[PDB]
């Protein structure tokens, strides 16, 4: 009852991607993202639950203060209403060579907070802390908020105090964790381009949505997973919910006679 | 009768026959005399007494011995035929006319059809050569599968002695056409045969059908009728239009309008049509028609039950007989039987008590009830029975036998038993006449064909004289069945229903291109004849009384039908012109049998961004399910069902759409369905999904939508194999238990972890010790493809890619058949669009072979802002979860440098000829004042500066005069230095030679322009003999190899290189080599030398110009559209996966294209194969025959040309030229060629059809040049390689004859996915890269010999002067260079040279690599250098030889040569080939040229008569002698040896090993040598002594009379005294010349009528295993012992006469 209406709702996500909205910023480093992988990303997501993907890219030769998001890696994840359960291993592949980790991208069911949320601050921080390769070249968290018929993009970098609090947020997971502040994340200028195409990276098995496979997620989250260059599968794809397609045991024969004639 | 314009538009829906199958067009129901009617409470009864015909008036049966001995076999069981077959016999066996027999069911009608087959066997049988199994096909069409299977059974067993194999057309196996080509007397259903012919994939075999039998042809009345009409119509359509005889036989039931059906089959009434009334029925039939009068439903059903009950008492109690009752439902057969038993228990022990008498009721009923597994056998022991398709084979067979035994008194069964086996249970009852049809989605009345077959199965023929058929329906339906069981129900046509789709199918096959063609096609239907005899009944309109042949009516019909086809975008239709042309959408609709409305919704709803749920939605919106309603009686069941299906359908709620969607899902997921109407509708959706999904599949495919197409394909596999894509693939294995499948689907394991493993390690992987052994076999047989792709940036705009597909599984005919189909998909980075796709077949032969590496070449577009990667996927077409995907990264790819704009053509003065400063040179072209514009822009550097110049203009631009302006200037100066011109092929060198030789014989300066032949002995000084020479890149390679020590090789100031772009064409590397050195030549001598190069418009001329060293000022590259005569190009994309079927398909369009663009102008048609020239010419003439103007392309009466009757050596060309066509191919004789060129240019013939292999040799030109096909079959790799761009340019270069428009026109017919490849490089210049790096060793092995490659580092320098080096920097990735920088480039050269030279190290050629791995040319490489033998062949020449030469093995060694592998290999010439092996002595690959060369040489040995195409025999002869003369030079070393010199002796004179030498003399047939043997004429010496005047006892009286030859015997005597030479060469210690002459005053190479186109080698001595020793010889020798023996003689090629005197 819950998921079925959500699956049919995914169909109108493509109309959402066509009309996007990027939040401007009055500040005093620029990031560019190829529309192709972003539109495909929005279409792949769910209407109610968060979907995430690691960011990789590099700075062009002409401009070293600009970094292009060359790839979006899909990892085995269990979506949440306000959070996302990510693994503690990075994707290794030949396609990522010459590229650098640039945070992660995820969508938001409810409307966006004009500040870096405690969830994004905690996940981004602990991802920066746990992974050595993650902290050096500055990374950011990109949120793709959903508004009926539109999409709002925001880019938040992690502040020093935000990092110290995020990792140290041992626990309170909530909308107002003890110690949280609206000034733990500063926004970054994000831009969209149709000049170049970015590529994708999904798990070699092909399955990244372990929501309908939560029992199987625990047996891979703390292990190194292979990644292959391919196209990402939809959230409610058949592979993500193979249990739904499992055959019952109702009568397999057919008590109605009719000739096909077409052999 | 031609009338084009229509006057009234009509609505087809308004004319369609509602009540179709149940149509009753008779207002009168004639009834038998004894007909009576009784009335009862609730129902009526009409009894009809049976006719009697025991007294057959004036006829009996014909004896089986009447037939010939070869046709009396299959009638084994019967000692004589039947009178039903007796009257038909004379026409059925002794005439080839169409037939139509109307006889009662079970009267032995099949025997009549067998005569028609046996007669066709007679046309294919002779006293000798009988049992011809590959020259005829027979088609038997049955309405149902149960019939085709039984007819396959008896025909197969009865025709067994004939060795002919019967089969039923079905499934994908024969969808892959294997069984249609291998089996004869093919049996199938109407739909399957129609869809098979619609696809036209097997058109090559469909032309072999001489006979077609239509059983149950009265099915025309049913909705399936239009299928029979669509078949018979098109058949007779061409059968009487083209002339090709096709016989049609009709097997129908006794019904009205049989005369109309007769005229429909074009049958002669007097001898063709026969009618047998019910009196000819096996057993007389008494008919009961019971009509229930109850109004309400429930009361009717109960009434029927009671009536069936009471009838059971009267037909088993009153008169004890078996009782077959038919019902229309599985679950009903049990209820009806149970009701009869249960309700019978009014203590009515009767029949129950009466059947109990024997010990049977105590046993068999009890004994049989326990053995079987079928439940509901609670009523079996009561003498009741049940028979439906749901029954197991064991149970149904038991019931059938028990009933035949008589142990079953009452058998209730469905229609399955009515069409399956034969029971005739005496009395038959049909309880109710209502059935549910999911199609119409309602409760329609029973089908008449079902009724006839039911009641037709009446009383026992031999046991009963009484046939009692009882039919229980409703009172309102009585008159219908009375009209059916009494020959009253007329057979009408339902064509109006499927008229639109039938016309669509006819337009797709090309059988209908015009509206008049549609009217013509409609004239051969059954609807047409019924409209003729019954204008009012079919409502013609009465407006067509003045319409003679109902043409205007047919025009209005075809118009409206084409209109709806036009508005649906199925066909492209012009209203007023009348012409039509089917589109790609219409093709799919025809190939899968789908309505136009359904196709319309698909084309308007399917978009690239669709998912799974939406695709299911579009599926449910099909027009085939628009009648299926959602009844409230089942809504509660669907709701709970809709909320548990895999794919959410919640978008639709309680609509017919949601029902159809949930049904298809339910069937796949196996859900619960209880409603009878529900289960019926689900089955209908299931049996339609298979074709619906594939239709959407090809729609997504042709629109290039990757994601959607892949989803559609998975759905196809879903419905076909019945499973979800995530289910266990083991379901696709019939021989697989359900237990392991059930266990597998509960395993959290991917399908990827099943492969490459042993049974043990898999047993615990799936948790079953038992399946460990079997599962490993199943997975191993699963189609697994491992691919490896290599990319080559052909252009900065387009990408060329080479795909290598290698099978990774084991074959099983049960699961794979003979061929496995695949799909090659290439997606972009997004994977949203398809950049390329094409079907990939995989035959069992190539797959099983040790070397199974399959390769396929194709191209794909590229955006300069190149995306990260592409996607190449190879997917199975029928197997699910059998995909092989490969990411094609581009981060390594480096695009070639951009191309500068072509040298724009400036508009200056025309520059008249007088500007040359001479009037004598004006004789060049006297007719026209100013010459071609191209040279008016290049002349100022052409005949001025003596530096290099390169011109690049399109073919036929007025191109060759460029070099002329280079020679005219060069030969107008003092001390005219010698010159040399080089064309790519011999065809071109002697073509422009024949022009410049005779047209330019003027010696004023230039004189004696000679043509290089090849032999170095004559050309070495013929170059010094003449002022200029024309040669090929090959003979200019062997010659001038050493440049330092030659006389005239330096003085060449002017060197011409025509068609330099062909350097990239195969064997063009030899062109690149010679051109590369020549530039290096003029550098060392410091002398000034010009090298002009002529070629087509090139993409980049910067590298070629620098290759010749010419600055930008004098380098001209024009756009490929500055051609003087504008080329109007027309491309036609064709979508057919069969090469042959594609050629016949293009036959029509080519005939049209010629008549559209060149009605008064000449036209040429290029064809892939030499053989295809004869066929295409034949298909073209037949096309003219169909339009009724066969001599369309003949513009003069045959009498003016008939003088060239037998002057044409080839018969096919004579018949073709007889109607105004004619062709041209390489196997054509020069004589025939002269006749063609004369008859073409003189305007006798209008169209020519040349081969592709003759594109260069062809001196012809025309207004329209069509390119039929762009692929040729290469037997080397067993593929269909695409045309080289160079060819298409040359072939269109023949279209230089402009029209009144002033613009030439050409058409290019190619496969669909090859369009944007040819259309691109035809709009822009031609790009070409060298292929030297592939064939380096060939270039090296020759270069090593010329003392220029002793260092190998000079090879580094040598490469620099090659076009290969210049391009490697500009386009690195193309060749394999991964590092653009210099150090990386030199690194690549170092690796390659040390790799290829290493290849020459592994094979017998110098090796050492110390103080430089430097190498001097070895013996093998040396001889290979002068004769240009491939090292691949020479590596084959060194390995095979053994301790003993063994002779005849060397001939195998000769045929193992690689030079023969490049031979044309037409597929179906294997039969005759193997036959020649049966007529010749002596593990060869059959399809290989190796075996073909071996056999053809065998033929040359016996001088066997070979077919025209086997001129390949001549090809092998031409080059082998020079190659074999090297084979002996190679075998000079080691021991023996020189047997090949005897072998060369064999081939030169066409002789055997050591047969009579008289075979060499003119004539002298093998019988004449017998006449020579009986007399003293053994060898020729005694022949000449037995021929001369005074001797041979003066003809031994007369010997010349004993010899067959009389006159012209001097030609034989001439060879003996004059041609056959005489010896003149004459024969010094224990240890430490003269001249040929005879007679006198003699000037005479060799007598060679057998062969198309030396004095050195001698040998000596022998001991034990023998050795060798090849103005005397200096033969200095160190030896142990002493000896003296023989020396040999010359004779490089002469039969016998080989002295070995010591």
């Amino acid at each position: 009852t819950e998921w079925r209406t959500r699956a049919i709702a995914t169909s109108n996500l493509r109309t959402r991607a066509n009309n996007m909205y990027v939040a401007p910023v009055d500040n005093d480093i620029t990031y560019v993202m190829p529309k192709n992988i972003l539109k495909k990303f929005i279409t792949i997501a769910d209407l109610r639950v968060q979907v995430a993907g690691f960011l990789y890219g590099c700075s062009p030769a002409d401009n070293d203060q600009v970094k292009e998001i060359r790839c979006i890696v899909m990892v085995p994840q269990i979506g949440g209403n306000r959070s996302v359960q990510l693994p503690q291993h990075l994707p290794q592949h030949e396609m990522l060579k010459g590229l650098e980790p640039l945070g992660l991208i995820h969508t938001m069911a409810g409307n966006e907070l004009p500040y870096m949320s405690p969830a994004d601050v905690t996940t981004h921080a602990k991802l920066v802390d746990a992974h050595p390769s993650w902290k050096n070249q500055n990374t950011l968290t990109v949120t793709v908020a959903f508004t009926p018929g539109s999409v709002s993009l925001s880019a938040w970098a992690l502040t020093p105090l935000g990092y110290k609090w995020g990792v140290e947020n041992k626990d309170p997971n909530v909308d107002n964790p003890q110690g949280f502040t609206t000034t733990m994340g500063e926004r970054r200028q994000l831009l969209l381009s149709d000049k170049f195409k970015g590529f994708f990276l999904v798990p070699d098995t092909g399955k990244w949505n372990y929501s309908f496979m939560g029992s199987s997620f625990s047996g891979i989250e703390k292990k190194p997973y292979h990644v292959k260059l391919d196209t990402p599968l939809p959230f409610y794809s058949e592979q993500h919910r193979p249990i739904h397609f499992t055959s019952f045991n109702e009568l397999e024969d057919i008590w109605v006679d009719r000739a096909d004639n077409f052999a | 009768v031609g009338g084009l314009q229509p006057k009234k538009l009509v609505n087809l829906e308004n004319l369609v026959f509602d009540q179709g199958n149940h149509l009753m067009t008779n207002p009168r129901v004639r009834m038998p005399e004894g007909t009576t009617k009784r009335v009862f409470k609730g129902y009526e009864e009409i009894h009809v007494p049976p006719p009697k015909k025991r007294s057959d008036p004036t006829d009996q049966n014909i004896p089986v011995t009447e037939l010939p001995e070869w046709a009396r076999i299959p009638f084994n069981t019967t000692k004589t035929l039947n009178k039903i077959q007796s009257k038909c016999f004379p026409t059925a066996f002794l005439d080839d006319g169409n037939m139509l027999v109307c006889a009662p069911t079970g009267s032995g009608k099949t025997n009549v059809a067998m005569l028609t087959m046996l007669r066709e066997i007679g046309k294919n049988r002779n006293e000798k050569g009988e049992i011809d199994l590959d020259a005829f096909k027979i088609v038997y069409i049955a309405p149902l599968k149960a019939l085709v299977q039984e007819q396959v059974g008896n025909f197969g067993k009865r025709l067994e002695p004939y060795g002919i194999k019967v089969s039923e057309l079905t499934g994908d196996r024969q969808l892959t056409k294997q069984q249609i080509s291998e089996t004869q007397v093919i049996v199938t259903t109407p739909e399957k045969w129609d869809v098979i012919t619609r696809k036209a994939t097997d058109i090559s075999y469909t032309n072999l059908v001489r006979l077609i039998i239509i059983d149950e042809i009265h099915l025309l009345h049913d909705d399936r009728g239009p299928v029979l009409e669509s078949i018979v119509s098109r058949t007779i359509r061409r059968t009487e239009q083209t002339g090709e005889p096709v016989r049609i036989i009709g097997l129908s039931a006794t019904l009205p309008n049989y005369r109309d059906v007769a005229s429909f089959l074009r049958v002669d009434f007097e001898k063709g049509l026969f009618y047998f009334d019910g009196s000819y029925r096996p057993c007389p039939l008494r008919q009961e028609f019971i009509g229930v009068t109850d109004k309400k439903a429930i009361k009717q059903l109960k009434t029927m039950n009671d009536i069936t009950y009471q009838k059971v008492l009267e037909h088993v109690g009153q008169n004890r007989n078996q009782m077959l009752i038919f019902v229309h439902s599985r679950k009903e057969t049990a209820k009806t039987a149970k009701y009869i038993r249960d309700k019978a228990l009014e203590m009515d022990t009767i029949n129950q008590i009466l059947k109990h008498d024997a010990g049977t009721r105590e046993v068999l009923q009890e004994a049989a009830s326990s053995v079987n597994n079928t439940d509901l056998k609670d009523l079996l022991p009561y003498g009741f029975g049940i028979h439906h398709a749901g029954m197991s084979r064991a149970d149904r067979t038991d019931v059938e036998d028990l009933f035949a035994s008589g142990h079953i008194q009452v058998l209730v069964c469905t229609a399955t038993l009515a069409w399956g086996v034969n029971l005739p249970a005496h009395t038959v009852i049909i309880k109710g006449t209502q059935v549910y049809s999911p199609e119409k989605g309602s409760w329609v009345e029973l089908s008449p064909q079902d009724v006839l077959q039911m009641l037709g199965r009446a009383g026992r023929p031999q046991y009963d004289t009484y046939g009692e058929g009882i039919i229980i329906t409703t009172q309102g339906e009585i008159p219908y069945y009375l009209s059916l069981l009494n020959q009253q129900l007329p057979i009408e046509s339902q064509l109006v229903s499927k008229l639109v789709d039938s016309l669509n199918a006819e337009i797709v096959l090309g059988n209908v291109r015009n509206r008049d063609e549609g009217v013509e096609w409609l004239g051969y239907t059954y609807l047409f004849v019924r409209m003729l005899r019954s204008p009012g009944l079919y409502s013609v309109g009465a407006e067509y009384e003045d319409d003679v042949a109902l043409e205007q009516k047919r025009v209005d019909l075809i118009h409206s039908a084409a209109m709806v086809l036009k508005k649906s975008n199925l066909i492209k239709y012009d209203e007023k012109t009348g012409k039509m042309q089917a589109t790609e959408l219409g093709r799919i609709a025809s190939h899968y049998y789908i309505s136009h409305e359904s196709m319309d919704t698909y084309n308007k709803l399917i978009h690239p961004a669709m998912n799974d749920v939406e695709l299911f939605r579009v599926f449910a919106q099909s027009g085939e399910f628009k009648y299926i309603p959602v009844r409230q009686e089942e809504k509660l069941e669907l709701a709970k069902l809709l909320a548990r299906v895999p794919i959410p359908v919640k978008e639709s709620i309680e609509e017919p759409t949601a029902k159809i969607n949930v049904l298809l899902q339910a069937y796949i997921s196996r859900l619960k369905l209880e409603g009878l109407a529900l289960m019926a509708d689900m089955v209908y959706v299931t049996q339609s999904a298979g074709r619906i999904l594939r239709a959407i599949f090809e729609i997504c495919l042709k629109k290039g939508w990757a994601s959607v197409a892949k989803l559609a394909l998975n759905m196809c596999k879903m419905a076909e194999k019945r499973m979800w894509p995530t289910m266990s693939p083991l379901r696709q294995y019939p021989t697989c238990p359900a237990e392991i499948i059930k266990k597998a689907e509960r395993m959290d394991v991917p399908w990827s972890s099943y492969f490459d493993l042993d049974p043990p390690r898999m047993g615990e992987l799936l948790g079953m010790p038992k399946a460990g052994k079997t599962v490993c076999a199943l997975v191993s047989k699963f189609p697994r493809v491992e691919i490896q792709g290599n990319v080559q940036p052909m252009t900065r705009s387009m990408l060329r890619i080479e795909l290598t597909i290698t099978p990774n599984f084991q074959w099983d005919v049960e699961l794979h058949g003979v061929t496995e189909s695949f799909w090659i998909l290439v997606e972009d980075c997004d994977g949203e669009e398809i950049l390329f796709h094409d079907v990939f077949i995989l035959r069992k032969d190539l797959a099983e072979a040790e070397e199974n590496e399959h390769t396929v070449e194709f191209t794909v577009p590229i955006s300069e802002p190149m995306p990260p990667n592409y996607f190449i996927s190879v997917i199975s077409d029928r197997w699910m979860h059998s995909e092989t995907r490969m990411p094609v990264s581009f981060q390594k790819l480096i695009l070639p440098e951009r191309f500068p704009p072509h040298t724009e053509l400036l508009d200056l003065q025309p520059l008249p000829v007088s500007a040359l400063k001479a009037k004598d040179y004006a004789a060049l072209y006297p007719n026209w004042q100013q010459f071609n514009k191209i040279q008016t822009q290049t002349f100022n550097s052409l005949y001025n500066t003596d530096n290099n110049v390169l011109v690049a203009a399109p073919t036929g631009s007025g191109k060759t005069v460029c070099a002329e302006f280079a020679l005219l200037r060069h030969w107008a100066k003092k001390d005219a230095g010698r010159a040399v011109y080089i064309a790519p092929f011999q065809e071109l060198v002697d073509l422009r030679f024949q022009d410049w030789q005779k047209r330019l014989s003027h010696l004023r300066g230039g004189k004696e322009i000679v043509k290089l032949t090849g032999e170095t002995t004559t050309d070495l000084k013929l170059l010094e003999q003449g002022d200029l020479i024309l040669a090929t890149p090959l003979q200019w390679d062997v010659l001038s190899r050493q440049w330092k020590r030659r006389k005239n090789v330096q003085t060449v100031e002017l060197f011409i290189a025509d068609d330099l772009h062909m350097l990239g064409g195969q064997m063009g590397y030899i062109y690149e080599i010679v051109v590369s050195r020549m530039h290096f030549i003029r550098t060392q001598t410091e002398l000034p030398m010009r090298i002009v190069g002529l070629s087509v418009s090139l993409a980049n001329a910067r590298d070629i110009g620098e290759w010749i060293d010419a600055k930008k000022h004098d380098i001209y590259n024009f756009s490929p559209h500055v051609r003087p005569v504008p080329l109007e190009l027309h491309i036609q994309s064709y979508t057919i996966p069969h090469f042959p079927s594609l050629m016949l398909a293009m036959a029509k369009p080519t005939y049209l294209a010629i008549t559209q663009l060149s009605p008064d102008q000449p036209a040429i048609v290029f064809v892939p194969s030499r053989k295809q020239t004869r066929a295409t010419a034949r298909d073209l003439l037949t096309a003219c025959l169909a339009d009724d103007d066969e001599d369309r392309f003949l513009h003069v009466e045959v009498d003016q040309i008939r003088k060239l009757l037998d002057h044409v050596q080839e018969e096919a060309l004579a018949e073709a030229l007889s109607h105004g066509v004619g062709y041209y191919h390489e196997a054509l004789s020069q004589s025939d060629k002269r006749i063609v060129k004369h008859l073409y240019n003189n305007g006798a013939i209008q169209v020519l059809i040349a081969s592709r292999d003759v594109c260069w040799e062809l001196d012809f030109t025309a207004h329209l040049v069509v390119v039929m096909g762009t692929q040729f079959f290469e037997g080397k790799e067993h593929r269909y390689i695409d045309y080289p761009l160079s060819e298409v340019l040359q072939m269109f270069g023949k279209a230089l004859q402009p029209s009144k428009d002033g613009r030439s026109r050409g058409v290019l017919m190619l496969p669909a996915v090859k369009r944007e490849y040819y259309k691109k490089f035809l709009n822009e210049a031609l790009p070409v890269e060298s292929h030297l790096h592939n064939f380096l060793p060939d270039a090296f092995v020759t270069e090593i010999s010329t003392k220029m490659i002793e260092s190998g580092e000079d090879a580094i320098n040598w490469a620099t002067f090659t076009y290969f080096y210049r391009r490697l920097l500009a386009n690195p990735s193309y060749y394999g260079l991964q590092d653009p920088t210099h150090d990386g480039l030199s690194q690549y050269l170092s690796d390659l040279v040390e790799t290829t030279l290493k290849q020459l190290s592994d094979a017998r050629i110098i090796e050492m690599d110390e103080d430089e791995g430097t190498v001097a040319p070895l013996n093998a490489a040396m001889i290979a250098a002068y004769y240009n033998i491939s090292y691949m062949t020479m590596e084959m020449f060194l390995l095979s030889l053994s301790h003993k030469s063994k002779l005849r093995t060397i001939l195998e060694i000769v045929t193992a040569a690689t030079e023969f592998e490049s031979i044309q290999t037409r597929r179906h010439e294997e039969g005759i080939l193997k036959r020649i092996y049966d007529h010749v002595p002596v593990n060869p690959v059959w399809d290989s040229a190796h075996f073909k060369a071996f056999v053809l040489v065998q033929a040359h040995f016996s001088r066997m008569n070979l077919p025209i195409d086997l001129a390949k025999d001549q090809e092998v002869i031409l080059q082998k002698i020079l190659s074999l003369l090297s084979a002996i030079v190679d075998i000079l070393s080691s021991e023996g040896a020189l047997n090949a010199m005897e072998m060369s002796q064999m081939v030169v004179q066409a002789m055997w090993d050591r047969d009579s030498p008289l075979k060499q003399i003119p004539n002298f047939t093998p019988e004449v040598v017998k006449v020579a043997n009986k007399y003293g004429i053994n060898d020729i010496f005694d022949f000449m002594e037995q021929m001369n005047p005074e001797e041979n006892p003066n003809y031994a009286s007369l010997v010349k009379d004993l010899g067959l030859t009389q006159a012209q015997l001097a030609q034989a005597a001439n060879f003996t005294n004059n041609k056959y030479p005489d010896i003149t060469l004459e024969f010094d210690n224990i240890r430490a010349h003269i001249e040929r002459e005879l007679e006198e005053d003699e000037e005479p190479t060799v007598h060679a009528p057998f062969y198309p186109g030396n004095w050195w080698l001698v040998v000596g001595e022998e001991s034990t295993k023998t050795l060798l020793a090849i103005v005397k010889l200096e033969f200095v020798v160190p030896s142990p012992g002493k000896h003296d023996l023989k020396l040999f003689l010359m004779s490089d090629s002469y039969v016998g006469v080989d002295q070995d005197p010591s």
